[PDB]
């Protein structure tokens, strides 16, 4: 979940 | 309504306005609609775009940012499609029985999603859900509270801090109950109907997951999805 | 030219015609160009589309389908960007120093790729490569042979059957040498120039891989790529 | 490489 983690700052 | 209940309502409404564009002007940047599975590219981009907006909305829900990154992801993954279903009601129309998002290109009927890899077994209860939810004629405060309550459901797979999340949702359910009682005439039975909608979303969630799994297992179809979509609805 | 050399030429030319659309009418289905990294979505879809075409072309190269699936993938992954660079010369124009692919929307200059995550350190030798390759004024038979020779290079990472692949490429280099000698007046020095172009592609390949790695490590940029692109240029 | 394997039939 690298994208989700990034989007969640 | 107390001041704290009021602040919660204000921030949630502002969060939605910041993450829901009524002009739908970003839709021109998606892979265009084609009318097999010709509608999957447009649908994938639309859903991917919507997931980013749901994330934006969630981060402004009071108490959500204080949760564990794992809990945030667990809640997001399991409830993503339900929030999308809820937020899509704003574009849904009872006149056309369809989602009207700006121009003629972005007027989506039930047949469009059929041409996108999903069957009537999902779409028939979906449209029925959309009709019933629209008929409730929610205030923006209520519709916004419903999305936040849905997202903070503790009964999701992968969640770890059930008590901290159930507390946040309770505090939100409290606000909704109070708002309806004080600000919504003839809404004596409305709250019970809204909770029933959350139950409807679980069944819709389940059916979507089955049909997504069918879709994602075929590389020729999964290659049409976006990395974010694969990550959110994926089993990893 | 022998009959076997002729059959090889025929099949390769037909393979290219079946995988290269001169109208570029599929480009309207890509995420539209936006003029940060506003051009990355369109570029990603264009490259992803082109990879599918390169795969189609490769599968019709004589001897390629008999190779191991692993060797096919190894050759494809390592040479994908080089074949794209080679095949893009068909749309490149010396008048505009740009790739003209149909309408005004799909007329790509060097600044467009800059707005897509890549720097002049790649684009400057790329355009220079495009100019030099265009100036060679290849016959369609030669341009098509060059792509096939490039793809069947045994000196790629991950290849296992070096002898079987080097043999196929030799057989192809033989055809190219013969064709130029028999069918191309004043091409006495052309073959050496074309081999030099393959050397140019290695340096361009290297620079692209560095800049792709920079791009793919940032989730906000990698999320704009396609599953196929991630798979082909990925390190997995 | 599930996509590549599929596209290569
Ligand atoms: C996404 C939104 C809109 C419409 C939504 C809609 C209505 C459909 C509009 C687009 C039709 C092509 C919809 C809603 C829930 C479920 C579905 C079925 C597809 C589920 C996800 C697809 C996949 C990941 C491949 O499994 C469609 C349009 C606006 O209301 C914005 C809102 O966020
Ligand atoms: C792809 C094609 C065309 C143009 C190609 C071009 C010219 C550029 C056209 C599009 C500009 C937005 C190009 C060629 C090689 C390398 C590059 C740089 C980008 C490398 C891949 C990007 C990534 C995977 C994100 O690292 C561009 C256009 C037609 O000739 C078809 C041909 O297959």
């Amino acid at each position: 979940h690298k994208i989700l983690h990034r989007l969640l700052q | 309504l107390s001041d704290e209940q009021m602040q919660i309502i204000n921030s949630l409404v502002e969060a939605h306005h910041k993450t829901y564009d009524d002009s739908y002007s970003d839709f021109v940047r998606f892979r265009p609609p084609v009318r097999r599975l010709s509608m999957l590219p447009h649908l994938a981009d639309l859903v991917s775009y919507s997931i980013q907006k749901v994330i934006g909305f969630a981060k402004m829900i009071p108490g959500f940012r204080d949760l564990t990154a794992e809990d945030q992801i667990a809640l997001l993954k399991s409830s993503a499609i339900e929030i999308i279903m809820l937020r899509s009601n704003q574009s849904f129309s009872l006149e056309d029985m369809s989602w009207s998002c700006g121009g003629p290109d972005f007027k989506y009927c039930i047949n469009d999603v059929t041409k996108a890899g999903h069957t009537l077994e999902l779409l028939e209860p979906l449209v029925k859900f959309q009709v019933g939810l629209k008929k409730l004629k929610l205030h923006e405060e209520e519709h916004v509270l419903l999305m936040a309550i849905c997202l903070l459901s503790p009964d999701r797979p992968g969640v770890q801090d059930h008590v901290r999340i159930e507390a946040l949702q309770d505090r939100l359910c409290d606000v909704l109950q109070a708002y309806i009682r004080i600000q919504h005439p003839g809404g004596r039975l409305l709250y019970a109907k809204m909770i029933q909608k959350l139950a409807d979303l679980r069944s819709l969630n389940e059916e979507h997951s089955k049909q997504y799994r069918s879709l994602s297992f075929q590389p020729e179809h999964s290659m049409q999805l976006t990395p974010l979509v694969l990550e959110v609805f994926g089993s990893e």
